[PDB]
């Protein structure tokens, strides 16, 4: 008997149905639920799932345990309990944590191991239910929808800095130095209004010692509603959210999270001086856990995370930052790189619903796995970030693949060119509204740190606005000095603009440089500049209408016309792995091969600057690392050549004058 | 020009225990003195 | 009932302590 | 009593209240009484708003009347003094208000809960008191009467799960809902129910107002509710209940977020209408309170009628203007009626499906629809059979890989002076639900964006939509297409291929969602047509905007003899007579035009093979035209996969007018013939 008040929650009878939950799930419940019963392995999902995850945080000493909340769902006992949570997030909560306590106890006592008990016993264990229903955006919850369990989607704008949330009031006596220690109770402390001691009994000498106090971390974070419903004639919103004592600085701006947490309501005094509340509450999100982890989704880039990784690891947040590769996944992952036509095949992976554009899909993928990152010892810096133009006529799929790029990296912004400014490029100042204070907000070429920056219309953007992109695609950091900020901030983001030559026409008339229309400064800091040409050829129409009108033969296309396409689940995951474990190095050979390459080249018309032999490298070392090779050869540095000659059509290019031969142009 | 806004109550919950000193606890054994006190087998203070 | 009963810890959370004290009986609710 | 006088008014409250419980037990005109079947839904929590329709209490009335009983002028009170009677019709439905048929589960609201177990609670209390004065041993009507005088229940206030509207009377079924303008509504009106006609033009988010704050105290384990009805409020410190204001030991109460009242609030801005605003002035506006589950019902655009309770509230402006009891004052929405349904929320009801087959058994639905789009504008036919496609829209689709295809026609009118192109963008925006006209090099700079503000009713951030913005899952109807800034026609562009504006300014990084159909209205080159001249060079659109445009009609006006005739017939006949003159064809109501046309987008054809076939054959002999004239002074610009997608957008969009799911060969054909006659005015 006994349940809460207000709640449908009773302790006995929901410790009861988690514990049975916890002693007898297996993910073969969750696959009868998602309908795919012919997935199911007897391997690993006949594995009891939660005592294998409990014996495992027993071993590492980790305190957290991820619970998918769709899991309950499965369990016929947990249907109401997975209710209760989402209804009940506090009660129910605070029963699983009690619940995985007693669990993890009854597992080291019931099976006799060797493992401490005093350990266990005085460690608090938590509960991080993620995969609540994700429905309803934020702007649609209604106050009914206060304290419960919700699921956001979003990208992380902002945080403050660390705020201390007093926990313990550590109180002193201006006459006999007695000191109490007051807990907080619901956000409000007691203060004693006379010493305990019943030697003196001094009314107001207990004051309070701000640093002797035991405080806890507060962090409030800015987010960007990004939900799968969107109501017509509404704009982006922006919520804050609220991460306690452990995922404190675990969200870094310009990450993209799906965060599930309490929606909670808050009273906003008026005023400072008056203890007057306003009528309308405030309202805002306690954080419970963090994914950032997507499985359509490339995995951040670990170059720039050491260290928040291992200040992850002293933090104890346990926020998986990288998606977990099992050894199965590993020896898949390494019999598709042994395919004779991996690149072909991880090309057409690339956007499987564009037309053929080989060379275009095979750009990408070399972006998308990137060159060696080189620190230097004794001082410096190379990253391996290649930036990509595609100029070329209109109506050839050019904006799809900036969408893809956009939709598949872990981080960068889609800017449109004409509405982006170079202050909002980079770090401005703007106002809070909870604060009323004055902070540092990031650009989009920050925000895109460690990604891709999308810039489409990259010929209707400005020169002034054009002057930052220099520093970001050559040095790959932004050196600013203004009012209130004077700092580098690193940029190592690649650069993936989309432009139409001047007359929206690629004119044969008229030369390369002529249609591109980008100062040599510029167009020498593009590593593949792409001229993607609409030539009327019968077979290729005859294709690309086919390849349009089937993705309207059934109302939500399954695209699988090609001979093979890995799943973007299986590619991201590839492309992942290739870029955190593999770093190629420059062999002898494929020195000599660079540098007859670059004198080759280097002998109006396109210049081929110093910067076309770094392209050079870190586009053989992106083949290098996309076959899993340690080592650079001279294939490599062939290929990267070959892409290089045909993203700009050499081979219909009069070498005299820049004019493409319009019959020689090999569209396919 | 709005109205006066009320403040009431309800018992949901047993609070702190019922401490012998407290002004509703000596009220309630007075009740209960008024109510329950008998002189030859006559609730003399009830009647009256 | 049968006999046994779960191996359950010893210490008990504050949180679990406090929702101790809201329980109200099944007749109301479920 | 001297101070303080009562005075004698003609309302009697009492014998009103059992005649709006009479009403509300025995009125079953609209198996048994409608609003018994409505508090049963609501018991069994299947509905939380009770709507209470005048029509019905005047109907009531005059049935009363009509059998001789004399009844008080409910409806009238009702309209007077609008606030107690919401107040009134709360207790009388409480009063009869039925048990539920359905058991309390766990899939049942936090909120409903929460009431059934204080019902439940104050039963018990209730019976609790009676089990014990039943022991103390001092009739069963006094000992109730007594358990009531001695028991702290919950208010029904606090175990009541609906919310009250009063619909306004109809003014066919009839002072409630004659429509009003802002500056109609003076202070005479203030109290009333009365109904507003405007444009909203603000809508703030939904947020939770407290109306009954409440507290629990750890002392005497009481809950201590405290009403708030201003702006702000002062919380309680020290328990104020039976137990701790008898005690000297007080104990202090925390608030219950879960156990307080909350109500969904939003502040909407409604403003006149230009036919509302009177000669030489500017148009005011008024402040719109929307509670409960009325929310969400208001969107900036919106042109309704909002029927509410006109209510004062306390003065905001500066202190030292203020010369007496001055009084801010908004509506207290009751009733939303929409003068254009939104497309999204269609239902197939009965007089709906009654009415698309009576357009559809008279026949030609493709050619009558497309004909009765500006019915005085005459003999342009192919333009308007463009624009009903434009209404209606492809069918949109998202491919596994997460790519999207746009979805919606966009339609470039570029032509002559004199030939009806912003008559017909006026014409669509007046048909579509959600049209925004603009005019370039105008205010719109701002307007093909959205601009970040502060909102004034809540403390946030928020960036308030333009015209691209407004306008989404709409039409924006652009005229002077040709004189815009380069930052507009990027957004245009923007919006026009992937319907999204992206914004990266100091202050904001965002990617607007704007889902708007774009109708463009051109002059060419010199505003004059020179068939000289180059048709690409006489068109001032880069081959990238003009690419975007699914159809670009090439409006010219030649002189002639007969057309220039039957033309004047027309205006003449319609300068006499405000109708067109044809009396064998009658244009659609353009109120059955949207139900027809909300009723063909819920419809997603499909494309088959022996379709897409011929699709793909036609695109090739389109492609190798284009190919075979570049610079042949007929040059249209060159075919492109653009046009491939615009032949399957308009081949949807036929099918979709049919109310058809198969993408039949005569909606292809039609859409290559709209396509080539787009083009033939030239020759
Ligand atoms: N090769 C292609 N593969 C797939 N779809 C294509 C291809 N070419 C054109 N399309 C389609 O036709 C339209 C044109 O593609 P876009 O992405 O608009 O081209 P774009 O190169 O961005 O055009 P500009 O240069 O910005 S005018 C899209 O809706 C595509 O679905
Ligand atoms: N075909 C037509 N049928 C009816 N009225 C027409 C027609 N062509 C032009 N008009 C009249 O011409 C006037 C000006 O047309 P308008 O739409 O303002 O011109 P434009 O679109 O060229 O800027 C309108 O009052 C309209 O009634
Ligand atoms: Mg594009
Ligand atoms: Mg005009
Ligand atoms: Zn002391
Ligand atoms: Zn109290």
């Amino acid at each position: 008997l006994r349940i809460i008040w207000g709640t449908n929650v009773s302790i006995q009878e929901c410790t009861t149905n988690f514990r049975n939950f916890l002693m007898s799930f297996k993910y073969k419940f969750r696959k009868i639920l998602d309908e795919r019963e012919e997935f199911i392995n007897n391997t690993t999902d006949e594995e009891l799932y939660y005592i294998k995850q409990l014996n495992e945080m027993r071993e590492l000493g980790t305190s957290n345990l991820n619970l998918d909340a769709r899991n309950l769902l499965a369990y016929k006992q947990t249907e109401d309990l997975y209710h209760q949570l989402l209804n009940y997030p506090q009660e129910v909560i605070s029963i699983m944590d009690q619940t995985i306590k007693d669990c993890m106890v009854s597992l080291i006592v019931d099976n006799n191991l060797d493992y401490d008990l005093d350990e266990i016993e005085t460690k608090f264990y938590k509960v991080r239910p993620y995969n609540v229903g994700s429905c309803k955006g934020m702007r649609e919850l209604n106050p009914n929808d206060i304290d419960k369990l919700i699921n956001l989607k979003g990208l992380v704008l902002r945080s403050t800095p660390v705020i201390p949330d007093m926990k313990v009031a550590f109180f002193k006596c201006n006459v006999c130095d007695h000191t109490m220690a007051v807990e907080i109770d619901r956000g409000v402390i007691q203060e004693p209004a006379r010493c305990e001691r019943i030697d003196c009994n001094e009314p107001n000498s207990m004051s309070l010692i701000h640093n002797r106090c035991s405080f806890a971390d507060k962090q409030v974070i800015k987010l960007q509603e990004t939900p799968d419903f969107v109501p017509d004639g509404q704009t982006p919103h922006s919520i804050s959210l609220c991460v306690y004592d452990e995922l404190v600085d675990s969200c870094r701006a310009g990450d993209r999270i799906e965060v599930t947490g309490t929606f909670r309501s808050i009273p906003i005094r008026a005023n400072s001086r008056q203890r007057v509340l306003k009528s309308l509450y405030k309202t805002y999100v306690d954080v419970v856990h963090v994914k950032k982890v997507s499985d359509k989704r490339l995995d951040v880039d670990t170059s720039t995370i050491e260290q928040e990784l291992m200040q992850n690891k002293v933090d104890h947040n346990e926020v998986e930052e990288v998606r977990q590769i099992t050894d199965q996944d590993l020896a898949k992952i390494r019999e598709v790189a042994a395919r004779e036509d991996l690149y072909s095949l991880l090309a057409r992976s690339i956007a499987p619903s564009i037309y053929e554009l080989e060379d275009v899909k095979k750009g990408i993928l070399l972006q998308l796995f990137g060159g060696t990152n080189k620190t230097f010892t004794k001082g410096g810096r190379y990253r391996g970030d290649i930036n990509i133009l595609l100029c070329g006529d209109p109506s050839t799929s050019k904006s799809q693949i900036l969408q893809y790029v956009h939709k598949i990296t872990p981080r960068g912004v889609y800017t449109s060119g004409k509405g982006s400014s170079a202050v909002g490029l980079t770090a401005y100042i703007t106002r809070d509204v909870d604060t009323k204070q004055l902070v540092l907000e990031s650009g989009a070429l920050v925000l895109s740190d460690g990604g891709v920056c999308c810039i489409d219309e990259f010929d209707k953007m400005s020169d002034s606005t054009r002057s930052v992109l220099h520093e970001v695609m050559e040095q790959q950091t932004i050196s600013i000095a203004k009012a209130g900020i004077i700092t580098t901030l690193n940029a190592r983001s690649s650069i993936l603009a989309s432009a139409n030559p001047i007359g929206s026409r690629y004119n044969p008339n008229l030369p390369v440089t002529e249609n591109i229309d980008l100062p040599p400064p510029l167009l020498s800091r593009f590593d593949l500049v792409y001229l993607v040409l609409d030539k009327v050829d019968e077979k290729n129409d005859r294709e690309l209408a086919k390849h349009l009108t089937n993705l309207y033969l059934e109302d939500k296309p399954e695209h699988i016309s090609q001979d093979d396409v890995l799943p973007v689940e299986f590619l991201t995951m590839y492309i992942s792995y290739a870029k955190e474990h593999i770093h190629p190095i420059i062999t002898e050979a494929a020195k000599t091969e660079l540098v007859r390459a670059y004198v080759g080249m280097r002998k109006k018309r396109i210049t081929a600057t110093t910067r076309q032999l770094e392209s050079m490298i870190r586009l053989a070392e992106a083949h290098a690392k996309m076959k899993l090779k340690n080592v650079v050869e001279l294939e490599d540095v062939q290929e990267a050549v070959r892409l290089i000659r045909s993203a700009i059509k050499d081979y219909a290019t009069d070498p005299k004058t820049g004019k493409i031969d319009m019959n020689l142009v090999q569209t396919g | 020009s709005f109205d006066r806004p009320e403040i009431y109550s309800a018992p949901v919950l047993q609070g702190e225990s019922p401490n012998d000193d407290d002004n509703t606890e000596i009220i309630k054994s007075f009740k209960n003195f008024i109510l329950e006190f008998r002189l030859d087998s006559q609730f003399i203070y009830r009647d009256q | 009932g049968n006999g046994l009963g779960p191996t359950r810890a010893s210490v008990m959370s504050k949180n679990m302590k406090s929702l101790s004290r809201l329980m109200v009986d099944r007749k109301l609710g479920v | 009593s001297a101070a303080l006088p009562s005075i004698q008014l003609p309302v009697d409250y009492n014998n009103l209240f059992n005649e709006i419980t009479d009403f509300l037990v025995t009125f079953k005109q609209d198996k048994g009484p409608k609003y018994m079947a409505m508090l049963q839904k609501v018991a069994n929590r299947e509905l939380n708003s009770v709507i209470i329709d005048l029509d019905d209490i005047l109907q009531y009335q005059n049935e009363k009347f009509l059998q001789g009983t004399q009844a008080d002028d409910l409806v009238s009170a009702i309209q007077q003094n609008a606030n107690h009677f919401t107040e009134l019709f709360c207790r009388a439905i409480d009063n009869n208000m039925p048990l539920p048929t359905k058991e309390i589960d766990y899939k049942d609201d936090v909120l409903d809960v929460i009431l059934n177990q204080r019902r439940l609670r104050n039963e018990r209390m209730l019976s609790d008191r009676t089990n014990e004065i039943r022991s103390e041993n001092l009739m069963n009507d006094a000992l109730r009467e007594v358990v009531e005088d001695e028991t702290e229940l919950f208010p029904p206030n606090l175990t009541r799960r609906y919310f009250l509207y009063f619909k306004p009377l109809s003014q066919n079924c009839a002072i409630s809902s004659k429509p009003l303008s802002v500056r109609q509504i003076k202070g005479d009106f203030l109290g009333q129910l009365i109904t507003v006609r405007g444009i909203i033009t603000r809508v703030s988010d939904v947020k939770p107002a407290v109306e009954v704050i409440a507290y629990t105290c750890d002392q005497c384990g009481y809950e201590v509710f405290q009403e708030v009805n201003s702006r702000t409020f002062t919380p309680l410190s020290e328990c104020t209940s039976e137990e701790c204001s008898q005690n000297q030991t007080k104990g202090q109460l925390f608030m219950s977020t879960r156990a307080s009242k909350f109500s969904a609030f939003q502040e909407c801005k409604i403003q006149e209408l230009s036919q509302q605003v009177p000669v030489g002035h500017i148009p005011r506006s008024l402040n719109i309170h929307v509670n409960g589950t009325l929310v969400r019902s208001l969107s900036p655009g919106d042109i309704v009628d909002v029927t509410g309770i006109f209510l004062p509230a306390p003065y905001t402006g500066f202190k030292a203007l203020k010369a007496g009891l001055l009084t801010e004052t908004y509506l207290e929405a009751q009733f939303v009626r929409q003068h254009k349904k939104k497309f999204a929320s269609f239902s197939l009801t009965s007089d709906v499906e009654e009415r698309v087959m009576e357009l559809i058994t008279s026949g030609d639905v493709y050619n009558r629809l497309a004909k009765s789009i500006a019915p005085e504008i005459y003999g342009n036919l192919d333009v308007k059979k463009a624009l009903l496609l434009l209404l209606v829209g492809g069918v949109d689709k998202r491919v596994g890989d997460g790519m999207k295809i746009r979805g919606d026609i966009n339609v470039c009118l570029m032509g002559d002076p004199g030939v009806a192109k912003s008559q017909l963008l006026k014409a669509i925006c007046k048909i579509s639900p959600r049209g925004v006209y603009t005019t370039g090099k105008g205010s719109s700079g701002v307007g093909l964006t959205a601009a970040v503000m502060k909102d004034p009713v809540t403390d946030e951030m928020i960036l308030e939509g333009g015209a691209l913005v407004l306008a989404d899952n709409g039409i924006c109807c652009i005229d002077e297409f040709d004189k815009m800034d380069e930052s507009d026609r990027t957004a245009i562009h923007e919006v026009m291929e992937q319907q999204t504006i992206s914004i990266s300014k100091a202050g904001i990084n965002t990617t607007l969602n704007a889902r708007t159909s774009i109708l463009a209205a051109a002059n060419p080159l010199y505003g004059r047509y020179n068939p000289r001249l180059s048709p690409l060079d006489n068109i001032n659109l880069p081959a990238a905007l003009l690419s975007r445009f699914d159809i670009l009609f090439l409006m010219l006006d030649i002189p002639s003899r007969d057309d220039d005739e039957k033309l004047a017939e027309h205006v003449t006949y319609v300068h006499m007579h405000n109708k067109q003159p044809d009396l064998d064809f009658t244009p659609v109501e353009p109120s059955k035009m949207r139900e027809y046309i909300a009723y063909a987008k819920t419809k997603r054809p499909v494309m088959s093979e022996a379709v897409n076939d011929y699709v793909v054959q036609a695109y090739i002999r389109l492609r190798q035209d284009s190919k075979r004239e570049m610079d042949s002074k007929f040059s249209f610009g060159q075919a492109t996969p653009r046009t491939l997608l615009g032949i399957i957008r308009l081949s949807q969009a036929l099918a979709k007018l049919r109310l058809a799911d198969m993408v039949d060969i005569d909606d292809v054909e039609e859409a290559l013939r709209l396509v080539r006659v787009s083009k033939e005015s030239l020759y």
